[PDB]
């Protein structure tokens, strides 16, 4: 996360890191129940073989919250594509159930007419994220957050130069130095409604981070809630 | 702006207009109060709430 704020105690309890073999994050992911978190289907390709880290905020120091959790299952969406990046999502089932406590708590999943007439019109949303802090640096050893304002979609695909599908939304800034980066993606875009917040995205690309006249891409949840929902029962 | 476009139809979460009335529903591990609009958590940890 270039800019933003550092999530504090409490703030991003869904929060989900994907570390590979040599316990270093290069994903996150959205805890959506005991057993199941939301990531990108991209990630999937950047560790042989990884494990899901929750209830962590400093990857330097032990806060007694964190806990590891081994993976069970992968669901991948069948008609994700490296070339296109179209049905960026992937839901991981673990191996043992995930115990809230401070800092481990889910995400809601909202359902679909509604998110896209209340939620997606919302001023904003809130990515999160261990990722680098400038395009050019180091992964976050802190967990950081930051509200992202939705981009309208005629802009956004104006500003792209590479095709946004209808499963794919917009959000941040067109010159404002603040996006999510590498090692965000897979993490979560919620947005809040009534101090409930509410999964609406998973970071999946952007042409850089934080570059002028460009936004940063998120999977569009909304499009796929039944095919978590299947997911989740099975 | 009526119904659930009139301040989300009073609902804590979901809205939906049935035959022109508002029904307020909520998240799984949520159920909906007795005044049919607000949603109550059924055990800890609900979903979507900061643990603060
Ligand atoms: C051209 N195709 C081969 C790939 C493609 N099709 C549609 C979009 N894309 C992509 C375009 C760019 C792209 N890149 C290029 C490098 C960048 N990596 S990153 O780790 O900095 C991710 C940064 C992010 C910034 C904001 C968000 Cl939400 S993610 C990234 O995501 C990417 F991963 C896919
Ligand atoms: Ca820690
Ligand atoms: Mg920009």
């Amino acid at each position: 996360i270039v800019g933003g704020q550092e999530c504090k105690d409490g703030e991003c309890p869904w929060q989900a890191l994907l570390i590979n073999e040599e316990n270093e994050g290069f994903c996150g992911g959205t805890i959506l129940s005991e057993f199941y978190i939301l990531t990108a289907a991209h990630c999937l390709y950047q560790a042989k073989r990884f494990k899901v880290r929750v209830g962590d905020r400093n990857t330097e120091q032990e806060e007694g919250g964190e806990a590891v959790h081994e993976v069970e299952v992968v669901i991948k969406h069948n008609r994700f594509t490296k070339e296109t990046y179209d049905f960026d999502i992937a839901v991981l089932r673990l191996k043992t159930p995930i115990t809230f406590r401070m800092n481990v708590a889910p995400a809601c999943l909202p359902e679909r007419d509604w998110a896209e007439s209340t939620l997606m019109t919302q001023k904003t949303g809130i990515v999160s994220g261990f990722g680098r802090t400038h395009e050019k640096g180091r992964q976050s050893t802190r967990l950081k957050m930051l509200e992202v304002p939705y981009v309208d979609r005629n802009s956004c695909k104006l500003s792209s130069s590479f095709i946004i599908t209808q499963n794919m939304f917009c959000a941040g800034y067109d010159t404002k130095q603040e996006d999510a980066c590498q090692g965000d993606s897979g993490g979560p875009h919620v947005t809040r409604f009534k101090d409930t917040y509410f999964v609406t995205g998973i970071v999946s690309w952007g042409e850089g981070c934080a570059r002028k006249g460009k936004y940063g891409i998120y999977t569009k949840v909304t499009a796929f809630l039944k095919w978590i929902d299947r997911s989740m029962k099975t | 702006r009526k119904l659930c476009s009139l301040d989300n139809g009073d609902c804590d979460q979901f809205c939906h207009e049935e035959q022109n009335s508002v029904v307020c529903s909520c998240a799984r591990g949520y159920t909906l109060a007795d005044n049919g609009k607000a949603c109550i958590p059924t055990g800890p940890y609900p979903c979507g709430k900061q643990t603060l």
